[PDB]
């Protein structure tokens, strides 16, 4: 059952790197 | 303006994300009590034989 826990921490650690890191473009930088 | 959309929705998507893995994880308690019960109920063999 403690599969869940690294599902969960795994997933955290996706999200936060994608959201964090290399972020990037007019998607964002449109109105600069 | 138009990010704040994209900003407030995503800490309410991840949120519910993270029930989903908690309503996975709590699957153990279940089972765990399942097989408690199970085993303790029979252990009553030993007493009552």
């Amino acid at each position: 059952a403690l599969q869940v826990s690294k599902q969960s921490a795994q997933d955290r650690y996706d999200h936060f790197k994608e959201l964090y890191d290399e972020n990037i473009s007019s998607t964002e930088q449109k109105v600069i | 303006v138009s990010e704040s959309y994209r900003r407030r929705r995503q800490e309410w998507e991840l949120q519910y994300k993270q029930a989903e893995w908690e309503v996975n994880s709590v699957e153990q308690q279940i089972n765990l009590q399942n097989m408690q019960i199970k085993a303790a109920n029979k252990r009553l063999e030993q007493v009552e034989a």
